[PDB]
């Protein structure tokens, strides 16, 4: 079983399950885009719906999450100026 | 294609269970990088509160 770009976006899945401690969305990416053919092609109302919902909440919350990465980057450059300083 | 795939992604429902599990291990994977993110925040504002202290 399991759909062909489902099984590529899943090798690219299994092959960084857990290796991002700290990131704003790199893996994610792919999820991303792999939710994306999911929906294109998913079964299920009510259970269904949350997943492009809540797509679109990562969305939101990957520019959200690249926003808080660099502000990170800003406070680590902060950092970096009094240190030099 | 409508009652096609009806009746067939239905008959997928158990492989589905999966899918969601997907989501919300992505989900919870996302957010422990929220938790690294804020733990990077405020390292860096720790950190650099420290240097203006050991520099004033």
């Amino acid at each position: 079983l399991g759909g062909d770009l489902h099984a590529q976006i899943m090798r690219g899945t299994r092959a960084r399950p857990g290796q991002q401690p700290g990131s704003g969305d790199i893996d994610m990416e792919v999820l991303l885009r792999g939710v994306e053919k999911l929906c294109a092609v998913y079964p299920l109302p009510g259970a269904l719906e949350r997943v492009p919902v809540i797509r679109q909440k990562w969305q939101a919350q990957s520019n959200t999450l690249a926003y808080y990465e660099a502000k990170i980057a800003e406070q680590q450059e902060m950092l970096d100026r009094i240190a030099q300083e | 294609l409508a009652a096609a795939e009806a009746s067939l992604r239905d008959e997928i429902g158990p492989f589905i269970q999966l899918l969601l599990d997907r989501a919300e291990k992505h989900l919870d994977r996302q957010a422990r990088r929220i938790e690294t993110l804020k733990a990077r925040a405020e390292l860096n504002a720790g950190r650099l509160s420290q240097y203006s202290g050991d520099g004033h």
